[PDB]
């Protein structure tokens, strides 16, 4: 999907993340919810309040499928496709929602990750939140 | 904009700690490394081919401090936003068309390097109240704009 | 807006041919077929599924003359925008939840029902009027934001 | 690139332009530079004054252009790679304007074929021209 340097930072800058994506998928979204409350009305059916359990058991599964995407990178339409159907589809998630949580997540990263979020690493990993992005509402498209 | 007195207090206490040529020259550099065609308006910068040419840069560091300046005059000066602004706003629009877009760019990525500077401290809820900052110095840069 | 006396009297003059019926239905319909999360907003109004269905629902009329009005409004009141949209936008904000992205969104598929409606007579001067007509509804629309 | 049937009703529609794509190219050109002036500054090499022999050149190479695409839309990378370079790495426009030329470009052809543009018609354009778009800036990507 990326280019090559881009694939290989991204596989790197995952390696860094490790065990800990889905505590950071869940901060990226209490972040999202606090920053843009609009996002909260996708989710009425959880407990949004800080260290809910359903934002953390959210988050992981936010934090897996990253790690999905990362090992599938040469295929994400074909990896995502289940998700791309219940974003578009069935939830009909406004596609501007997924550049407020790509923000998030990188926010995420630099809190956690300083010294290895640098500026070639940030480049390529919106390059990689876009493209997923893009598969996840590719059923507009 | 619209913020509490607590968060405003939050807000100020954290400007405090920020170093604006540090945070500046770093915010525009990512600008130009991580959204490459805002390039084209810095091109008397000179070489801007690699990130580490544009993170080295002296006039990028240097133009990045005078922009996070200006966002301390914003951070001083919440209630009168579009005042204080209106003279950039001009600049931007009419001299050197910059598409209002961008302005939001640049508000996130100032955001993204508080939160790799400040670490744990930049908690969601000051996030938060940055968030609503920088929309508002965004919105007051594009006044002036068609 | 910012219009000069002429181009408000071509704004104007061309307002007074408008359908707000035909040319609002349309224009919502067409929103809701071409950028399709829209239709998570207007599911009390039933079968959205096909352009045929949505085009043809009697809901998707009826609302889409309204916001036409709405619009009707703003035309001849272009000096206080932000006064005849304010309760609209509490609206829009605080108990729809709608992203003011979509607000531009449907401004702009209203221009191309417009031009799809008058033909050569919507010139690309007219149309250049009408563009800053919408942009201003839709900043209107998106005080009261956050 | 699309969905089969997008594919079917770009293809359909592009044929009922058929030789008018180098005139509403022009004009859809005068419409972005008139209803968006930002956009005026890529071009300062040119008369952008109405009926400039100029923009109508440019307006015949986009018209082109387009019509290259419809034949290729199950490789528009391949096909549209040397303006990619081109767009992205030489000119550096700005993404955004992607976005009002395109509307531009529907506005021209609700002008000019009012009874062909119809709602399942308009949403297929608008795919077509996304994806186009996102070709033209793939080297930001
Ligand atoms: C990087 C982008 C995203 C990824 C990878 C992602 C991933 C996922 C996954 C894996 C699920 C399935 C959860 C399960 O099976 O229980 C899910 C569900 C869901 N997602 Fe996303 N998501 C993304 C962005 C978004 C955004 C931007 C929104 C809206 C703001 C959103 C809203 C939802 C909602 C409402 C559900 C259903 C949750 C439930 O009912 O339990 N997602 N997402
Ligand atoms: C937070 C948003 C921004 C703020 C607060 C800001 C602030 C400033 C300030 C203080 C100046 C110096 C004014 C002077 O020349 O006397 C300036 C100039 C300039 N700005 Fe911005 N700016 C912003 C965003 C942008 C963006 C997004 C771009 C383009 C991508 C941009 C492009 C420029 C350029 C090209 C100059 C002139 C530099 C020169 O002297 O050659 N600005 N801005
Ligand atoms: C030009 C921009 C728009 C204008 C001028 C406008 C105007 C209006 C007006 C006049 C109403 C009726 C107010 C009432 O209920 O008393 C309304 C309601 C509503 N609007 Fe908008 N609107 C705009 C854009 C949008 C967009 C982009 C969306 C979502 C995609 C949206 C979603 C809704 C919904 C869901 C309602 C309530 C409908 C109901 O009664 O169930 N509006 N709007
Ligand atoms: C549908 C999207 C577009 C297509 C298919 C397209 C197509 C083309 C083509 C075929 C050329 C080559 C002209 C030649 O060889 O003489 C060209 C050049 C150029 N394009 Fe685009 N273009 C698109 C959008 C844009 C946009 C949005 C801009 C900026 C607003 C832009 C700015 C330019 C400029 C400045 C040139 C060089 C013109 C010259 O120096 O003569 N294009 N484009």
């Amino acid at each position: 999907v990326l280019s090559a340097a881009d694939k290989t930072n991204v596989k790197a800058a995952w390696s860094k993340v490790g065990g800990h994506a889905g505590e950071y998928g869940a901060e990226a979204l209490e972040r999202m919810f606090l920053g843009f409350p609009t996002t909260k009305t996708y989710f009425p059916h959880f407990d949004l309040s800080h260290g809910s359990a359903q934002v953390k058991a959210h988050g992981k599964k936010v934090g897996d499928a990253l790690t999905l995407a990362v090992g599938h990178l040469d295929d994400l339409p074909g990896a995502l496709s289940d998700l791309s159907n219940l974003h578009a589809h069935k939830l009909r998630v406004d596609p501007v929602n997924f550049k407020l949580l790509s923000h998030c997540l990188l926010s995420t990263l630099a809190v956690h990750l300083p010294n290895d979020f640098t500026p070639a690493v940030h480049a390529s990993l919106d390059k990689f939140l876009s493209s997923v992005s893009t598969v996840l509402t590719s059923k507009y498209r | 904009v619209q913020l509490s007195g607590e968060e405003k207090a939050a807000v100020l206490a954290l400007w405090d700690k920020v170093n604006e040529e540090e945070v500046g020259g770093e915010a525009l550099g990512r600008l130009l490394v991580v959204y490459p065609w805002t390039q084209r308006f810095f091109d008397s910068f000179g070489d801007l081919s690699n990130p580490g040419a544009v993170m080295g840069n002296p006039k990028v560091k240097a133009h990045g401090k005078k922009v996070l300046h200006s966002f301390g005059e914003g951070v001083h000066h919440l209630d009168n936003l579009k005042g204080t602004f209106a003279a950039l706003s001009e600049l931007h629009c009419d001299k050197l068309h910059v598409d209002p877009e961008n302005f939001r760019l640049l508000g996130n990525v100032l955001v993204v390097v508080l939160a790799r500077h400040f670490g744990k401290d930049f908690t969601p809820e000051l996030q938060a109240s940055y968030q609503k900052v920088v929309a508002g110095v965004a919105n007051a840069l594009a006044h002036k704009y068609h």
